[PDB]
């Protein structure tokens, strides 16, 4: 329990780094999280939108 | 069928073309959703309702 504002400063940085990487795995308004899905299910006309 | 009492099949484990399908001309409307039809060859599915 001492060492809390060292630990701290380690946990908010990985806090910071595994919400970067979870916001990956979310659609903004897209057909899917996942680009390769929209690359081989569209024409580039629909996939560039 | 009448549109009240439409009819469904499954289809079931087999390989498929769509491009005799969306490149005929028997069809006098062709729309796709979450797909393009011309990239239809490229997947496969779980099931196709049809």
């Amino acid at each position: 329990s001492a060492l809390g504002k060292l630990q701290d400063v380690v946990n908010q940085n990985a806090q910071a780094l595994n919400t970067l990487v979870k916001q990956l795995s979310s659609n903004f308004g897209a057909i899917s999280s996942v680009l390769n899905d929209i690359l081989s299910r569209l024409d580039k006309v629909e996939a560039e939108v | 069928a009448s549109v009240y009492a439409w009819n469904r099949k499954r289809i079931s484990n087999c390989v498929a073309d769509y491009s005799v399908l969306y490149n005929s001309a028997s069809f006098s409307t062709f729309k796709c959703y979450g797909v393009s039809p011309t990239k239809l060859n490229d997947l496969c599915f779980t099931n196709v309702y049809a």
